[PDB]
């Protein structure tokens, strides 16, 4: 195709090459630029004049081209690679305006599978002074990035008042998530207890907490 | 030793103008520079919006020309966006950028000037909303018996009920960076949204350490610092 292209995603085994390439009338004559980014981070410029690494990029990056395609590859992928990868053109059009390429998703396979660690806090005394309360059930380094999470007051469930959040992807690659029991002070005071339960591939870690 | 950061409103109301500045520094805005802005709507791609050198003349993305103007301030050494008649599309992470100077058209007397954008500030949040901004309550999560595991405590700050993102959080002023988790925020029903900072720290520092967590809601022009102490009582 005549736009700027590259897959949305490809996978890459830990220690081995990947190439991601981006295509489009654009490249020709062109010298292309490649930006690296992770979740909730600014893009990182990792190769610049289609082959040129910016101090500070390591060695395992390069950059090749050739009529309308231009390719970014990394050689021995480390855990850390993993990213999202545009390319970026000018085009030939007009006053040349500036294409970002729609980014390809590079997943690096072998990364270490994990549990969930799980604190779950019951509300502050300033909460519950406030006329609120609210449960906080914090989960994290867990892989892959795939959890159910439950609620109990003493032995029974609860589902009203509870939000829970979407997994996010940690800076190590293991992901998070949050989930809130919200109640009235009255109901977290006269309880025994409330419990937060963490559904992850098949195993369950549970925290309870108790008025004190 | 360029270095940008953008500042911006947080939220616009819809049909309203966005104004944006990226101050600069290490670096003055009258040397040879394309000082450019760059946009990510959430969870899709970038979208370049356009550049500025320092003598006036600008360059923008063809599909936001009627919209755009960005302008330089030698003196204060910053450069800045305008958008106008803004919409829901116009919600996006919207970066500042540098490039330096280039020359990438088949007439180019060179060809070794590329185009590319080297140094990048660090985002800032806009959203297009006509409902009405809403700073946080934020509470202390304190370490206890409970949320101690051998050697290791975890203690944090709960941010309630705000609108628009985001929420940052530092601890003892940037001082502790070690062990700080500052989870993504919960949209909740009410359409505010809600987060949590947590940091692990050794568990016999509970009593020598003090631990504040300082909760920034720029769109509120709020700022908090909580401190948080161990439960006793």
């Amino acid at each position: 195709s005549s736009e700027l292209t590259q897959d949305p995603a490809v996978s890459v085994a830990l220690g081995q090459t990947v190439r991601i390439t981006c295509q489009g009338d654009s490249l020709r004559g062109y010298y292309a630029s490649w930006y690296q980014q992770k979740p909730g981070q600014a893009p990182v410029l990792v190769i610049y004049g289609k082959n040129n690494r910016p101090s500070g990029i390591p060695d395992r990056f390069s950059g090749s081209s050739s009529g309308n395609t231009a390719s970014l590859t990394i050689t021995g992928a480390q855990a850390e690679d993993e990213a999202d990868y545009y390319c970026n053109s000018r085009d030939s059009s007009g006053n040349h305006p500036v294409v970002f390429g729609g980014g390809t998703k590079l997943t690096v396979l072998g990364q270490p599978k994990g549990a969930p660690s799980v604190t779950l806090f019951p509300p502050s005394s300033e909460e519950l002074q406030a006329n609120k309360a609210t449960l906080v059930c914090l989960i994290s380094d867990f892989y892959p990035g795939a959890v159910t999470v439950a609620w109990k007051a003493d032995s029974s469930p609860v589902k009203a008042g509870v939000e829970t959040t979407t997994p996010s992807k940690q800076s190590n690659n293991k992901y998070a998530a949050s989930s809130y029991l919200s109640l009235t002070p009255e109901q977290w005071k006269s309880h025994r207890s409330y419990s937060c339960q963490v559904t992850h591939e098949g195993s369950t870690v549970e925290k309870t907490v108790a008025p004190t | 030793q360029v270095q940008l950061q953008e500042s911006g409103p947080g939220l616009v109301k819809p049909s309203g103008t966005l104004s944006l500045t990226c101050a600069v520094s290490g670096g003055s805005i009258s040397s040879s520079n394309w000082w450019s802005w760059v946009r990510q709507p959430p969870g899709k791609g970038l979208e370049w919006i356009g550049e500025i050198s320092h003598g006036g003349y600008t360059n923008y993305n063809p599909s936001l020309k009627s919209r755009v103007t960005i302008s330089v301030d030698k003196s204060k050494n910053q450069f800045s966006l305008k958008l106008s008649s803004v919409t829901a599309a116009d919600t996006a992470v919207y970066y500042c950028a540098r490039a330096p100077p280039y020359c990438t058209s088949a007439s180019c007397p060179d060809d070794y000037y590329y185009y590319y954008m080297d140094v990048w500030g660090k985002g800032t949040t806009v959203t297009v909303s006509g409902a009405s901004t809403k700073g946080p309550s934020v509470f202390p999560l304190a370490p206890s018996s409970k949320s101690t595991s051998g050697g290791t405590a975890a203690l944090g700050c709960l941010v309630k009920d705000y609108f628009p993102e985001p929420v940052t959080v530092s601890w003892n002023s940037g001082a502790l960076t070690s062990g700080v988790h500052t989870f993504p925020a919960v949209l909740q029903s009410s359409g505010l949204y809600s987060l949590s900072s947590v940091v692990t720290v050794p568990s016999s520092s509970l009593g020598t350490q003090t631990y504040i967590c300082n909760v920034n809601h720029k769109p509120s022009n709020t700022k908090v610092d909580k401190r948080v102490e161990p439960k006793s009582c």
